[PDB]
């Protein structure tokens, strides 16, 4: 009732970059090449046998993540040697380790501790006093060096904490200089209403994709939520295999006219799919063959390729994660989005939220960031924005629906080699 | 023992059905269990909110799989008991050390032996064909093996085709004998 | 062959030479060591009370060998997948058996005679066309001469092997094995030779085939001894193996409680008299002897 008779349509929330037409056309996907990116490391496309981790495995994975981490940046910084976290120390020494803290609840500035790698350490642990620290922005997980002293032997005082370094952009060939500029619409779940489960967003959003003929349409999940409040108290006549059948098959028949390419990526909250993080790309549907070349099941999170322009993509809520942990000394979301890009990972936080499930192995196989993406697509319970974050173009295109009232997606112009400006034009727009 | 029973609210009454094994009573009288609901007054059969049942199913595995993951870990030393989500990179030859005493090993909460356990469990109360050879007696296997149960058959093989699935994917768990024979 | 099967396991008999490669789940690890240190634990207690050539051995053992589920008798089937399950099973818990028993001589002696009574055993129960698959398929190339050729020696092979008639000897067929192999039979002249390959007719073998097989299984041993560091480290797996050797797979007590109460007052006496001295008169012998058989 109340999304049915919203007034404000198609209103653009939030613009940036160069300023289009009140309409936005694309190309329908005829001189569009969509893969993933080729990186060292293979993608996660199929599933893995999860629910077996031995703590010795996350603590070697743990333990290899800050060591390379510490590597790079070691070798970035010119650092001559990392020091023991634990020994003490009266005159200054560098440390290598990562962030955490010392109870159970929210991190705060007396509750840091800092905990070492085995190769330094024996990782060991050791509280950090940040009084002598002028400016800081700490989140549990971090990797981090840090020049301090540590003179009880018992409480290390930082006095220098080192900057992040970002990877390199991607460089592209020169194979797409001659492409067009590409039109991707971004949507994140959930599709429907809280009191209902016909899927009207998704309606509305499928005839705005025909009626703008997208390149790309990038659509996250969840598909059937699991905190759909018919969903949780068992009101659903049908099976979720079904209901999420059903979503597909409107997803992909429907969006037939405009000849879009679809990227599909799970949600930790898809009720029907396995609930392990790096999630692995649905694999219950299996598309006609007019759109076997249209449909691209994606896994979580995703670095996708379209003609040399690299966007990277999680489902995960990242900043509702990272700002419940992240304390800094005085844009927080700019602030936690430079972290994700230097810490080079799609989930960098340590322990995780309450709500992700972390396979670690899978983590460390699947959750590298091979490069500096042109665009960060991070859907989230905050607010939409297009922020420029260490010039990687972050959009949050919100959530299609919040709760009983109609949300928001987003639209963005990607052309390789553009002016870095691989970003022509962005907009958040009201579904 | 230790693992959770199938709790199955009834759609009409809306009383507690706990299921903890394929079939209920005793001689002649035994049926599958969600052939009949738990209430007496209540003439509504389970079997005929299957779809209904493999929604809670689905959602119990899901809660199951989460207390897992969720990595809770407990100081196995009485007078310390602690309890972190956190695992510390240091380690004695048994395992984490806990880092509130400092002397004791960190146990998880709930192993992987515990979810493993978990859904054998939920595959043992709908295994008919098990239950049948075992649990059973020769007189209630016989009374147990006409028509009048074909159609509860089959719901309860598709039901645990579903737990079949999700062990499919487990690990538990794994033993890579590759690295062991080398 | 179902799903995932292959010629892996061409065979019943094998010398494990080569060690798996799969992926198995823990719980299968378990019941695998579990279930064939039962069965070679029944080896050893069935070797120790019985003659190995005796019957009640034979069937003993392939009550054990059915009651665990193991490969024990061939099958002129094909590869069934029950079978082949077998088979599988049998190939695994043996290396993890391995593992279980490198550690110490003593546990490696021990496991070295269980395994070579298996062997001797299921090779007793192969069929002569089966042996000589087996003798084929590990390269021991143990004959088999061709008809041609036995024509050709037709009047040596009748004057070699004892007592064996004209058309009897039409239906046999011959091995060819080099001479260092039959010594027990070279040695007395009763198997003919040509060109350093005697011409075995279709009891020793087993003992030959037995020999290598303990040669190779000791240097395996050896390798898995060397090889122990690796395993430690796996803590699921050390409680099982570290400890395998050592896991567990009217009374006359109530005599003295039953004098309190259902003793006649003869019995009472005779028990007191017999715990106070250890020693009895021959009348009491046989009453209290009498009365404990009543
Ligand atoms: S002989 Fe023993 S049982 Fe018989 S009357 Fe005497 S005391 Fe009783
Ligand atoms: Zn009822
Ligand atoms: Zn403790």
């Amino acid at each position: 009732q109340k999304y049915g008779s919203r007034t404000n349509r198609g209103e653009v929330v939030t613009t940036y970059g160069e300023l289009q037409g009140t309409t936005w056309n694309g190309g329908s996907g005829s001189n569009t090449n969509v893969e993933l990116f080729t990186s060292l490391d293979e993608p996660l496309t199929k599933m893995y046998k999860f629910m077996f981790q031995k703590l010795m495995d996350i603590r070697e994975v743990v333990s290899i993540k800050i060591e390379e981490l510490g590597a790079s940046l070691k070798d970035h910084f010119q650092i001559d040697e990392f020091t023991s976290v634990s020994l003490p120390a009266q005159e200054t020494v560098t440390v290598l380790g990562q962030i955490g803290c010392d109870s159970n609840g929210k991190l705060n500035s007396k509750s840091v501790i800092l905990e070492g790698d085995r190769e330094h350490s024996a990782g060991m642990q050791v509280p950090v006093d940040l009084s002598e620290l002028k400016d800081y922005s700490l989140f549990p997980g971090q990797v981090v060096i840090m020049e301090g002293t540590n003179s009880t032997g018992r409480r290390f005082v930082p006095t220098k904490l080192y900057e992040g370094v970002p990877l390199p952009f991607h460089q592209p060939s020169k194979e797409f200089e001659e492409c067009p500029q590409q039109m991707v619409i971004t949507a994140c779940g959930p599709f429907t209403t809280s009191d209902t489960i016909t899927y009207d967003a998704l309606k509305d959003l499928i005839d705005i994709v025909n009626r703008d003929r997208p390149d790309i349409c990038i659509l996250l999940g969840p598909f059937l939520d699991a905190k759909h409040e018919q969903i949780e108290n068992l009101q659903l006549t049908v099976t979720f295999e079904d209901v999420f059948k059903r979503c597909l098959k409107m997803i992909i028949e429907g969006t037939r006219p405009s000849g879009c390419h679809l990227v599909i990526v799970p949600s930790l909250r898809d009720v029907h799919h396995d609930p392990v993080y790096p999630q692995p790309p649905f694999s219950c549907f299996e598309p006609a063959k007019e759109d076997k070349e249209r449909v691209h099941f994606v896994a979580d999170p995703c670095t996708l390729s379209v003609n040399g322009v690299v966007i990277g993509m999680t489902s995960t809520d990242l900043l509702f994660h990272m700002g419940a942990e992240e304390i800094s000394s005085s844009d927080r979301f700019s602030r936690i989005l430079r972290h994700i890009l230097t810490q080079r990972s799609y989930y960098p936080l340590y322990p995780p939220n309450e709500e992700i499930n972390i396979d670690y192995e899978a983590l460390y196989s699947y959750t590298p960031m091979p490069v500096t993406p042109d665009v960060f697509i991070v859907p989230s319970e905050l607010r939409y924005f297009i922020k420029d974050v260490t010039g990687c173009i972050c959009i949050n295109p919100g959530r299609l629906t919040k709760g009983l009232v109609g949300g928001t997606y987003a639209r963005f112009l990607v052309k390789s080699g553009a002016m870095r400006s691989t970003c022509i034009s962005a907009q958040v727009v009201r579904v | 023992r230790d693992c959770e029973r199938f709790k199955f609210f009834c759609p009409k009454c809306g009383t507690e059905n706990i299921y903890d094994n394929v079939f209920d009573g005793s001689g002649l009288q035994i049926e599958p269990g969600l052939k009949r609901c738990s209430k007496p007054e209540c003439d509504a059969s389970p079997l005929d909110y299957v779809i209904q049942v493999h929604n809670k199913l689905l959602l119990d595995i899901r809660r199951y799989i989460k207390k897992y993951y969720s990595g809770w870990l407990v100081c196995e030393e009485k007078t310390c008991q602690n309890r972190t989500r956190r695992l510390p990179l240091s380690f004695s030859r048994n395992g984490p050390i806990c880092q509130a005493c400092s002397k004791a090993t960190l146990r998880s909460e709930y192993p992987e032996k515990a979810l493993y356990t978990q859904l054998c469990f939920y595959r043992f109360i709908f295994d008919w064909d098990y239950a049948l050879e075992k649990v059973v007696s020769e007189q209630e296997r016989g009374h147990l093996k006409k028509k009048l149960f074909q159609e509860s058959e089959n719901q309860y093989k598709k039901l645990k085709s579903t737990v079949d699935q999700v062990l499919s994917r487990s690990g538990y768990s794994e033993v890579n004998l590759s690295k062991l024979f080398q | 062959t179902g799903d995932r099967k292959g010629d892996l396991y061409p065979s019943s008999l094998q010398f494990y030479q080569h060690p798996p490669t799969e992926n198995i789940s823990l719980i299968e690890f378990e019941t695998f060591a579990i279930e064939r240190l039962k069965l070679l634990k029944a080896v050893e207690n069935l070797g120790v009370s019985y003659v190995k050539n005796s019957e009640e051995y034979s069937k003993k053992l392939e009550l054990e060998l059915r009651k665990l589920k193991f490969p024990y008798r061939p099958l002129h089937e094909e590869i069934s997948d029950d079978v082949y399950d077998l088979r599988r099973k049998d190939h695994i818990s043996h290396f993890i058996l391995r593992l279980a028993y490198c550690q110490s001589e003593d546990l490696r002696r021990w496991f070295i005679q269980q395994e070579m009574d298996l062997f001797k055993f299921r090779f007793g129960l192969l069929t002569k066309e089966s042996v000589q698959e087996f003798l084929k398929l590990n390269d021991l190339q143990y004959v088999a001469i061709s008809e041609d050729e036995k024509n050709m020696h037709k009047e040596d092979l009748m004057n070699s092997s004892f007592g064996l008639s004209l058309t009897k000897m039409e239906d046999t067929e011959f091995y060819k094995v080099p001479f260092q192999a039959a010594l027990d039979l070279v040695r007395p002249r009763k198997v003919f030779l040509w060109r350093g390959f005697a011409f075995i007719p279709h009891k020793d073998i087993v003992s030959i085939v037995l020999n290598d097989f303990r040669a190779k299984l000791s240097k395996a041993l050896a390798l898995s001894a060397r090889s122990l560091p690796v395993v430690q480290s796996d803590e699921r797996l050390q409680p099982l193996l570290n400890h395998l050797s050592h896991s567990y797979i009217i009374s006359l007590e109530q005599i003295d409680g039953f004098a309190a109460k259902s003793f006649p007052l003869c019995m009472r006496q005779l028990h007191k008299s017999l715990r106070e001295n250890h020693h009895l008169r021959h009348g009491g012998r046989m009453q209290y002897g009498l009365f404990l058989k009543g």
